[PDB]
């Protein structure tokens, strides 16, 4: 099925690689400057960004990892909770409750929207038209994802709909016959 | 005779060394002048190689032509320039 994470491993490992970001961004943001900069400067006028390349790093994968693991599967609901992770760090910089709160919302929705489509900038190769059996079926089988046929099976469709509303697992005329 | 072995090697660093006196150097011709010693750095090492041809086509238009173009443009032109000072280029 699946695989439990190493929580603390792939937070430590995104623990450095934010380390390294804040580097190359306050390296990057003493020379796109202007005005009276130096070495030690680096980290006085850094705007405080080693700080958010490193929370967020952390909290994303630690939530996420940890998400995974208490619901033991894997689908688009934890890039959300990773993303309202990531929103209340990013929410913290500006030091207001009703920002703090749109910021774990609509951060956790946007990555709820990335991980509910595949979690991915580029395309899968498989699993879509190009790659993937399509059209209509050739005879009995199994009706996959990108197909069409004209029938469904009805013991399909009470599995999938219910035996509630108004879908039967017989049609209602000749479940009132003469004899 | 195998003092006659570390013959690439040496270039290399020289040409390591050249490109250091290139970006660090007070007046805009001494710059081009370490370049002309840049591009015969380069010569010998394309005939240690075994191209005795290029390495005479180099000199020919690579301190040929634009070697006396470029010497011939910072002469009659004027050309601000500051120094490698520490408190401008340390943030870098
Ligand atoms: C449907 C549309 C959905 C999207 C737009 C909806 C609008 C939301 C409101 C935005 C807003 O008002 O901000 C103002 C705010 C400017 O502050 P301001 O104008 O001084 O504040 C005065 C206001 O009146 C605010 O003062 P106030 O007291 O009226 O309100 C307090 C607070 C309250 O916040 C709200 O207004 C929204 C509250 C919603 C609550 C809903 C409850 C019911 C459900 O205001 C905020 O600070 C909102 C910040 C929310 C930021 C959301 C960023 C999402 C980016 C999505 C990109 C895709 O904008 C910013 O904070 C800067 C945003 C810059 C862009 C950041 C991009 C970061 C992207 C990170 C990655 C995201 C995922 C990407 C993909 C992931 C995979 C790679
Ligand atoms: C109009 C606005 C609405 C927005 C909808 C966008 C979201 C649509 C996503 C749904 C969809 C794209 C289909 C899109 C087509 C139309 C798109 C329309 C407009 C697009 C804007 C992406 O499906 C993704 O869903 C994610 C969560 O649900 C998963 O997350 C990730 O999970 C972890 C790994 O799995 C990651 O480790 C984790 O990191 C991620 O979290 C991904 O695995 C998954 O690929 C489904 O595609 C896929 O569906 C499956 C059946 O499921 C099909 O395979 C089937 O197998 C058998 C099963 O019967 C049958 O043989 C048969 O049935 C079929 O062979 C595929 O062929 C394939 O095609
Ligand atoms: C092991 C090693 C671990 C670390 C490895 C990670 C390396 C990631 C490096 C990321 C560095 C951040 C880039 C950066 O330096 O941005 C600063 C620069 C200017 O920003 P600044 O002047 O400071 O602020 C002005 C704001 N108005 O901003 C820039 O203009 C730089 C241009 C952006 C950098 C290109 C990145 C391409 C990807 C963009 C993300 C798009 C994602 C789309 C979804
Ligand atoms: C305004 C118009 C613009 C649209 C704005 C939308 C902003 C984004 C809202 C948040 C969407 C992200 C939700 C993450 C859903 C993650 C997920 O995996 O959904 C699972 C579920 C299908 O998952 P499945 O693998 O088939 O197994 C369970 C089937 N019951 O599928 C679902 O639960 C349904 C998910 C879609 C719900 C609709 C949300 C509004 C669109």
């Amino acid at each position: 099925h699946f695989h439990p994470y190493n929580t603390l491993g792939l937070a430590t490992q995104s623990a450095m690689v934010g380390l390294g970001a804040g580097v190359v961004a306050a390296a990057a943001r003493n020379s796109l400057a202007t005005g009276p900069r130096n070495i030690l400067t680096t980290f006085s006028k850094s705007g405080g960004v080693v700080t958010i390349f490193t929370g967020a790093s952390i909290a994303y994968v630690f939530t996420y990892c940890s998400a995974a693991n208490l619901r033991e599967r894997k689908d688009g609901w934890n890039h959300m909770w990773a993303g309202a992770a990531t929103g209340a760090v990013l929410g913290a910089r500006t030091k207001l409750v009703p920002a703090f709160i749109g910021w774990t919302v609509l951060c956790g929705a946007a990555c709820g929207l990335f991980g509910w489509t595949g979690a991915r900038f580029n395309a899968d190769r498989k699993a879509s038209l190009e790659q993937s059996p399509k059209g209509f079926v050739q005879e009995d089988a199994h009706q996959t994802f990108w197909e069409v046929v004209h029938r469904r099976p009805l013991s399909l469709t009470v599995e999938q709909l219910g035996e509630g509303r108004g879908i039967n697992a017989v049609p209602i005329a000749t479940a009132t016959e003469a004899p | 005779m195998y003092l006659t072995y570390y013959f690439i090697e040496i270039t290399i660093f020289l040409a390591i060394l050249c490109t250091i006196f290139i970006i660090s150097a007070k007046n805009p011709m001494v710059s081009i002048l370490y370049m002309i010693a840049l591009f015969v750095i380069a010569a010998m090492y394309l005939y240690l190689i075994g191209l005795g041809i290029f390495s005479l086509l180099y000199i020919m238009i690579y301190i040929g032509a634009i070697a006396v173009l470029f010497l011939f443009i910072i002469t009659l032109l004027d050309i601000n320039s500051t120094e490698l000072s520490v408190k401008s280029n340390i943030r870098d």
